């Protein structure tokens, strides 16, 4: 559909196909996570350092807990029905999360009456009774290192390094649990952010609920599993989050098509084309996308979301094999690609890098008309580009591709400082020319 | 942990080698020593390279993990007494080993 | 400088015994106090090191048969149920500060000969 | 004087408005910041990681000593700087180096102090001089892991461990105080960034220092709150830093406005306004603001500038009631808002959302000449949205669903479509001249 | 030849000129890393922790094998014929540097002929063997932490212990070598993620290798310093790494002059010229720099590769002199700068900063006519510009600068939104120009 034909010739080979992927269906689990490590042993020498971290958590975390109950006050049972008049400015997606909120709401007072079995752990990973699981912050330090050694060193020292301790895992959190989250009743944050209350260590968090499929690395890395606060206590000081799984749904009758470009020789001078790497062939009908935001695994791009956008027409109308309205841009740097391997044949511009031939030994070249040079298994068996001599296949396309030739459309400058520039120098001549007009 | 030297060299006006290997790895922390009869041990080298201040220039030794010797370079008849190389790796156990004899 | 030491008389086995360091001219809690033992015509052994506090580590084959203490400026070896294999010319050093390891033994003592009965 | 109502025809929703404020009036803190550890406690096992840290420390620090001599050479005692040995500078560096200067007499006045700062075994100490809060970096990880297991592991493995936990450090160290940082004379650096040599934990620092407000948090989290090196020290290792603290005074007369966006319908097509979603009013005169760089709190705005930037006169024709000249972006994804609740008066394209009420049991709809359904009380009071429902009434127009608006033409925001467009524009206006000379 | 002297009248004043080095001829070096520790001192009570981190460990890098093993079934030695047919698709970059792994996998053979004495390694950093350095992954940390203190605590303690240290070695190292990671085969990735393998801790890794030379630094903070895979052992667990060390070039005839901005008014109202920072004047040829990805030191700019972008010709004549041409915006914001100092002589906007030398004792007026006002000896020596007192030195060039007046260009926006509104406005003007000009 993308006549890849014409499109080569210009200096843009066609890629790796891809399929398109993206999540759907979640699942739920809950799991309670503290904010204070509980120093039970070496209860004899602490100081004052406790007291003042839990004033300071206080502090940070009592915002989110009043965020949570503007949605958690106004809203009864019927589905479930909500006061707008009460709630004042809300999007749709919050809605959406308020309504998953109020409905985990039940499990999270069920955990509630677990209180002071969660307050009396003292390691970093426990299971209470379904199972709920417990993730204690900073046990692990103080059971390892400041409770073996409590008797060595003066305590003077230990409580020194308990206050340190307790700072930089502060320092940490702030980063994420500040006022940064302005919003904490959304269900669109990921858990390697929602793991800095446990350390970072997500991994742990994870493996401690079930995770089983083959395909959790994809969807770990793109982002697409997140989790949702929906209760703060300020008494013990924790949090119950509940974390989606989802499944990855491959979209029907669409794939991903990648060109990857290629410098061309015209007029002396080597230009590379200017059109979208990342092509969403879909149904027929030709997007963009955003797949910056997105995840390209060898076989497939993989999105939190269809990040689809539209294409204009101009760019539209030349990938069908309308040449002429596909922009080029000059190159006047040193390091660009300038040639390509797609299926065997080889698609080089033999100007700017030497071409050879292994098996004849002749060289082989091309004249100034010439936009690109294809060497195929009849052209020359195995070609010797700079210091690399690779073999080559056969071209599937047209006999007579070398000495078709085509038009090239106009060129343009997309520096970020030059747009400006050209979009004064046009306003300016259409002045020119308003006023030229009017004259006559 | 445990030494082994075996020297017991007998050479006058040359260079002297004196070999040392300790049984499992001890880093570069070796510690060669003289002994005159009748007289508290000196130290020599400290650190299998390094050396104390007040030696001659001479007594250049090195080596590497439970692979230690020390050469007199320049020997003459002030220099010939009974040589040790301790391991000083262990705070809570260091050891010498075996007497050797120059006997120049 | 000189880190004299006082000796000890031949002993009946079975009988405890006492050493001390005298040492002058250095202050004391500066730096570690190693035992050495050198039987005779025997190589030298290790009998313990003292830490700047009151921590002191002992050789593995001997079964706390020994005592290290540290006074205000001296330092103490005292010996528990002698034996003939005790008989030795006991050595006082102190370790070389920095720079070489655990028990460098960079001064040593005259040594005093503890022979046994 | 954005006439709400208008823009409310076009997906734009208006949000919840916020009080603009900015930093002011700093106060100044010194502290110094000792680099290399004490490890007197066991030297035995230092062998040469010392040696070697300090030498490429050294490195690492004569740039910046090189860079600020440039300024304490030069100036003279109010301050008079020479600007012909200077050279070329910009105006925040005469500034910066006129308080560098200002500063000398306190880092005087701590370096008093050499042979006390040089002798501090210990992660936080005070000396007293006014108290100056000597910090050291790693010297609390040498307290509590390596000198407890002196006796139970080799020599060997305490120097091998030593040396990889300088070297993190080093490694940490150079992301800020490398090559990077060739303009110490500035006082734009954050205290986030200055506590690398600490460790990271600038929580540490700051609760030393001691900060005395309520809104701390708002100011350090907006990147408000940033120190100087007014000294550094090639023979100690220790730099001397000064904290500011300002304070945050909202600026009168002056508001941020929302908009949240919603996706209408035109033509059989799901279309998206592209207008700037937060609006400077500040005096009665709209204008845009780069909201990249400024915090965003539930009640306010917090920036450390005054970010506010020229705003095309289009856009403000537009925003007061003229949605003729406001373009439209097509929507092709699946993930747009359709509805938005503002006021208790729900505003949804009614057409791609089975929006369907639930007093009356009926079902709600619009048809193809409308762009955005308005439901509230007097339609019917519950709407049940997808499998959400809810339950006010609108100050407005009484028939604002009836209204009817004009709309712009439509633009494409792909970053490689300007290009684009921009060629074809050219190539038309090209083709028209030539038309036109011609005849 | 940029015109110095007019492009300052309108707040362009010349900074500091500086040199153009782009990183050329790299030195190769390998070595090991293994991946997981050993645990053989505390064997014997360590539970099944080291079972389920090698079961994940292996799935981790199971892709990465896969991909090398590409190139390496495929490329025969004639150099080095490559198969052609069986890559496919294959970029110009990737071929490359398939062909320097092929070539180094001829060494990499004899380093694999050290495996036993590989596992058997029990310190971080060790020495084997013409010489093997073999990096530990979390292994200083069982040295010191948990086998000292075995006995202290219960063996179940020391087990979620070692648990948890694995989890955030896994978390830590996911994040780089997960689906992230590709394309293996390639030279271009920086020694800061190649040692994520060892927790960022590059420094050793370079120091054990010997960073024998004087600009180390600059080629480290320039990503000048990249690592390439060679090799995976699945059994042992570990991989072989080959680290580049390229010198630093200059190119002749290349330098790099910075324009610093001032806030020069004009019509009664404030304005900035839109001109771009840094530019390249290469061969006497003007060009534009993406200095973002470059290093800008004191006295020069590194980089790994040619930056140099095509300036647009409406462009290069505002740098040559003709003013006009380049455009400008307006300032509503009280943070621009308002003056500047170059070579002891002083550019300044006095109607919007107060302008006065003590020496005199009397004000400087700019009138509306002006735009920047010069300010040296030939005036009054010493400057009071708001409360910095500064003494400034003489200008070279025209003595009659401010009688001279010029021309200016016309303003432009820069918004993102605001291009979008421009474009579309302009098109609206051009069609009704279009249209009118038909109906006559
Ligand atoms: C102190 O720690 C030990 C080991 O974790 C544990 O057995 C003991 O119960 C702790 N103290 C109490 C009373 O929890
Ligand atoms: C929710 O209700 C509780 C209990 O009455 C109250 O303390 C809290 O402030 C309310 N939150 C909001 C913001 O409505
Ligand atoms: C290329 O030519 C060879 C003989 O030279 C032939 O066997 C092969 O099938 C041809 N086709 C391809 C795909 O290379
Ligand atoms: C516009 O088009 C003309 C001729 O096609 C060309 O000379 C000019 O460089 C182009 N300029 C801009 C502003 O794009
Ligand atoms: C285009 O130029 C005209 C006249 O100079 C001006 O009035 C108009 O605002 C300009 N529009 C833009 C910003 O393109
Ligand atoms: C600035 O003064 C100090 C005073 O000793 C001197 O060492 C330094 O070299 C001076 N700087 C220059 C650039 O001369
Ligand atoms: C280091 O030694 C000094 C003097 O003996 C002592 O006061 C201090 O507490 C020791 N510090 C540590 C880390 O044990
Ligand atoms: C909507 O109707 C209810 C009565 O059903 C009334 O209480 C409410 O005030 C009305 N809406 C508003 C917010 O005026
Ligand atoms: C300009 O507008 C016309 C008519 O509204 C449209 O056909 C043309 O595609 C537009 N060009 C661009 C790319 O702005
Ligand atoms: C520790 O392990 C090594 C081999 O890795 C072994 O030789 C040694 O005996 C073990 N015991 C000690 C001293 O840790
Ligand atoms: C490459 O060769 C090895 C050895 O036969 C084989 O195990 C492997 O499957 C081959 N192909 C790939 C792509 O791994
Ligand atoms: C500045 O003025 C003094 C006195 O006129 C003169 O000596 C000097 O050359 C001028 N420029 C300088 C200071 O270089």
């Amino acid at each position: 559909i993308l006549h890849y034909e014409k499109l080569s010739k210009i200096g843009l080979v066609k890629g790796v196909t891809r399929k398109y992927k993206i999540k759907s269906n979640p699942l739920t689990k809950d799991i309670v996570i503290k904010m204070i490590p509980n120093v039970s042993n070496m209860s004899q020498c602490t100081g004052s350092v406790m007291e003042n971290y839990k004033t300071r958590l206080n502090g940070i975390l009592t915002p989110i807990k009043g965020a949570l109950e503007i949605y958690k006050n106004n809203t009864h049972d019927l589905g479930v029905i909500m006061a707008g008049v009460a709630i004042g400015i809300a999007t749709a997606a919050q809605i959406t999360a308020g309504v998953a909120l109020y409905e985990a709401m039940k499990n999270a007072d069920n955990i509630n009456k677990l209180k002071s079995s969660i307050e009396s752990t003292n390691e970093a990973v426990v299971k209470l009774q379904k199972t709920v699981y417990v993730l204690t912050a900073l046990q692990d330090y103080i059971n390892t290192n400041l409770v073996p050694t409590i008797d060595k060193i003066s305590c003077k020292q230990t409580e020194l390094s308990l206050d340190l301790a307790l700072s930089k895992y502060l320092s940490d959190l702030l980063f994420v649990f500040g006022p940064n989250l302005q919003d904490p009743v959304s269900n669109s944050m990921t858990i390697q952010a929602i793991s800095q209350a446990f350390g970072g260590n997500y991994e742990t968090l994870l493996r401690t609920l079930g995770y089983a499929t083959e395909d959790f690395d994809d969807l770990l890395e793109s982002d697409s599993i997140t989790g949702q606060i929906i209760y703060v206590d300020l008494s013990s000081y924790y949090i119950i989050v509940r974390v989606y799984f989802p499944i990855l749904t491959e979209i029907q009758q669409a794939y991903i098509q990648e060109l990857l470009p290629v410098s061309f020789n015209n007029d002396n001078s080597e230009w590379i084309s200017i059109v979208p790497n990342f092509i969403l062939v879909r149904n027929t009908l030709i997007s963009n996308i955003e797949i910056g935001f997105c995840l390209i695994t060898k076989r497939s791009v993989i999105c939190n979301q269809d990040y689809a956008t539209p294409m204009t027409n101009n760019m539209r109308e030349c990938l069908t094999g309308s040449t002429e309205k596909c922009p080029r841009e000059l190159v006047v740097s040193s390091h660009v690609p300038r040639f390509a391997l797609s299926n065997g044949v080889l698609f080089a511009n033999c100007i700017s890098v030497t071409c050879q031939c292994q098996t004849t030994g002749r060289a082989i070249s091309q004249s100034g008309e010439q936009t690109l040079l294809m060497i195929d298994n009849t052209t020359c068996p195995t070609a010797v580009l700079g210091n690399v001599i690779i073999s080559l296949g056969k071209y599937l396309g047209s006999v007579n591709y070398n000495s078709e030739g085509i038009a090239i459309g106009p060129p343009v400058f997309t520096d970020k400082v030059d747009i400006s520039s050209q979009i004064s120098s046009m306003n300016q001549s259409l002045q020119q020319s308003k006023d030229y007009i009017k004259e006559a | 942990l445990t030494q082994t030297p075996a020297s017991v060299e007998a050479a006058v006006g040359g260079t002297v080698t004196i070999k040392c290997q300790a049984s499992q790895s001890v880093g570069f922390y070796l510690s060669w020593y003289q002994q005159k009869p009748g007289q508290p041990p000196k130290l020599l080298i400290y650190r299998a390279s390094t050396l104390e201040s007040g030696v001659p220039s001479r007594f250049k030794g090195s080596g590497s993990g439970t692979e230690f010797t020390l050469t007199i370079s320049d020997l003459e008849c002030a220099d010939a007494a009974t040589y040790y190389c301790q391991t000083n790796d262990y705070l809570a156990s260091s050891a010498f080993g075996g007497g050797t004899e120059v006997v120049v | 400088q000189s880190l004299e030491e006082s000796g000890g008389r031949l002993v009946t086995p079975g009988t405890p015994l006492t050493l001390t360091c005298t040492a002058s001219g250095f202050s004391l809690s500066s730096y570690y106090m190693m035992w050495v033992r050198q039987a005779p015509g025997k190589g030298l052994e290790w009998i313990g090191i003292i830490n700047t506090g009151g921590n002191a580590y002992y050789a593995s084959w001997t079964k706390g048969r020994f005592t290290i203490s540290k006074t205000s400026t001296t330092v103490d070896l005292k010996i528990t149920s002698p034996t003939t294999e005790d008989t030795a010319t006991y050595f006082c050093a102190r370790a070389v500060p920095s720079g070489a390891g655990y028990s460098a033994g960079g001064l040593w003592g005259p040594g005093t000969l503890v022979t046994v009965s």
